[PDB]
């Protein structure tokens, strides 16, 4: 099910803007593209900074896997960390208007496999990591976000940072 | 250092059509809502239509459809808008946004002049001010639903584009003195500056963008 | 056996202009991010900028943003730095330097040039000792403290002055390829170890480790200079 009352934006309360995020392009090993959290969300002096990881799809069955990590895996580093949306990856933010709102992935894009474990481990950011593989063809473009937010952990006098996950797949196989 | 870079001003006959290019440059343009707002010779604003560049489809005002046409050009970080039908009433000056992962369109173009020679409803009081220096001034906002605390402020100096002063209900845009503040949830809410100075003497609108499409308030005017 | 030849250096006044360039060679430089750093006078290594190969992502040190431009041509196998109203602290040896990666996860500098000399006229990694003598033949640990965890993140270096950076560890315990046994790694977290045995009068150099997890900006340690006596 979807929260169809959610409404939330890529900054969050950061009051960055997207020209000043940190843009990063996944981690990609052959058909897998990640995006790991571990170390980017961690406090800092500076922060809190947006940390954009751009997953960018233009071949097909592509897998993807996120890494958000857990509220207190580490003793202090993960105190406050929030992920969005709750039920990732079967429920995903796309842009409606101008505000980020829960889409069902599998609706978004027909023919996508969301396997129910990880490594044994439910497929939820609850276990640390979803995943998911893209079809063999994609007939539109299509963007959807998730949320692994960390901004309001304070350690020392570091703060967390915000990361968004931005999946772009382009048109493939058609 | 996102930059919007509009065509120059046209005179065109009525009846004829008009496209206004807007260059976006500086911030990503694919993923995020470029959107067009025109203003008539001494009137308030008028929200035209959106478009998120990559889905290759605009939502527009049920005003202009069948007139507009807002399209965007990835390859060159260029949006269009083609306004069909000119009449008297489309001469204004009309202006290119776009959001930057915030909601509010937070940065604007410089404007274009368009000459032709041949819901909810925000409400904004007072229609007029004149306040000397060191004095506060409230400004209101009514809607006739209610947007949340989705609303926006901002201010318009004459000859310039609107300037994003306060977004969400009370958050301030960066370097935007303290002076100004933000209060409100639902259908009514308020603007406040502390000490009026030189500069603060312009107009100023409020804009639900709770929903397309968006509105503005008539406008108030501060004069010294 | 030099690979990357980094030009357009010298002498340029205060607020003047300069474009080093990067001939690359021996690789195929298409497929790589490029990188440059810089060690100003009597300090240690300071990323500077780095490029991806499609040119998608370009990152920039704060203290730099603005006044210098990095850009690639991947048709002549070359790179570019644009420098631009100059400073007098801009001074410093520029590095061209290859790039073992292009994503998020960051990446370690895993060919470098020796570097143009330019003249003009946050996570902190705490590397001990400052300075040793040892003799030959002798072993020798030297660590690396992290202000924050990088798990195993972290890379180590060996600079003999006047020749190029050399990439000797990494991912912690990892040794680079044709670097000897001799060399190893371990820690993880927020302390880091490099252990040298056998020394060889060679070994008198600068080590640095790198961090590549959090960033921009990539950031160094200060430095150990080995003096093999």
């Amino acid at each position: 099910k979807i929260d169809l009352s959610y409404e939330t934006t890529e900054s969050g309360d950061t009051a960055v803007s997207e020209d000043s995020y940190d843009k990063y392009a996944s981690q990609n090993t052959n058909k897998e593209y990640v995006c790991d959290f571990t170390d980017q969300l961690k406090p800092t002096e500076s922060g809190p900074k947006v940390k954009k990881c751009e997953v960018k799809v233009n071949e097909p069955l592509i897998k993807v896997k996120i890494i958000c990590p857990l509220k207190g895996s580490v003793e202090k580093l993960y105190d406050n960390i929030e992920y969005v949306p709750k039920k990732s990856p079967y429920v995903v933010l796309t842009k409606e208007e101008t505000k980020l709102k829960e889409k069902l992935l599998s609706k978004l894009i027909y023919g996508l496999l969301i396997s129910p474990t990880v490594n044994e481990k439910e497929n939820n950011f609850k276990e640390g990591v979803i995943e998911f593989t893209l079809p063999p063809v994609v007939h539109k473009a299509t963007v959807f976000y998730f949320i692994c937010d960390n901004s309001k952990t304070e350690d020392d006098n570091k703060k967390g940072n915000r990361g968004i996950v931005e999946v772009y797949v382009e048109p493939y196989g058609n | 250092q996102v930059q919007l870079v509009q065509s120059g001003a046209e005179v065109k006959k009525p009846g004829s059509s008009v496209k206004v290019s807007c260059k976006v440059s500086g911030g990503t343009f694919n993923t995020y809502a470029i959107i067009w707002v025109r203003q008539a010779p001494g009137q308030g604003l008028e929200w035209m239509g959106a478009i998120i560049p990559f889905q290759d489809r605009g939502q527009y005002a049920q005003k202009f459809q069948g007139r507009v046409t807002i399209t965007a050009d990835k390859s060159t970080s260029t949006a269009y808008m083609e306004l069909s039908s000119l009449r008297s009433e489309d001469t204004a000056v009309y202006y290119c946004a776009k959001e930057s992962g915030r909601a509010v369109a937070d940065r604007w173009g410089q404007g274009t002049l368009v000459t032709v020679s041949s819901d909810i409803v925000m409400t904004q009081s007072p229609a007029s001010l004149a306040l000397s220096l060191g004095e506060r001034a409230t400004l209101y906002c009514r809607a006739s639903h209610s947007i949340s605390s989705w609303l926006a402020w901002y201010q318009q100096k004459p000859g310039k584009a609107p300037k994003l002063l306060i977004y969400k209900a009370s958050t301030l845009e960066s370097g935007v003195p303290s002076r100004f503040s933000g209060s409100g949830s639902g259908t009514e809410f308020t603007l406040t500056i502390s000490s009026l100075q030189p500069d603060d003497f312009a107009t100023y609108y409020c804009q639900q963008y709770k929903s397309y499409p968006w509105t503005f308030g008539q406008g108030t005017k501060l004069e010294i | 056996e030099v690979q990357l030849v980094e030009s357009g250096g010298g002498l340029v006044k205060p607020g003047g202009s300069l474009r080093l360039s990067c001939a690359a060679s021996a690789f195929t430089f298409s497929s790589y991010t490029m990188n440059w750093v810089r060690q100003a006078p009597g300090k240690g290594l300071e990323w500077v900028s780095s490029i991806t190969s499609d040119s998608r992502y370009i990152y920039y040190a704060d203290s730099m943003k603005g006044r210098f431009t990095i850009s690639r041509d991947n048709a002549k196998n070359s790179l570019s730095l644009q420098m631009d109203s100059l400073r007098v602290e801009d001074t410093a040896i520029y590095y061209c330097a290859r790039g073992d990666g292009g994503g998020m996860a960051g990446w370690y500098f895993d060919l470098w040039g020796r570097g143009t000399l330019v003249t003009v006229s946050e996570i902190v990694l705490t590397q001990s000792p400052a300075t040793l003598s040892l003799s030959p033949g002798e072993r020798v640990t030297l660590s690396c403290r992290t202000s924050q965890s990088i798990r195993t993140n972290l890379a180590w270096y060996q600079h003999k002055h006047g020749q190029a950076p050399r990439l000797l560890i990494s991912d912690a315990s990892n040794r680079a390829t044709g670097v000897p046994a001799r060399f190893s790694g371990s820690g993880s977290g927020t302390d880091f170890t490099l252990t040298i045995s056998n020394l060889e009068p060679e070994d008198f150099a600068v080590y640095y480790c790198q961090q590549r997890s959090i960033w921009p900006p990539f950031t160094f340690g200060q430095g150990t200079k080995l003096e093999i006596k």
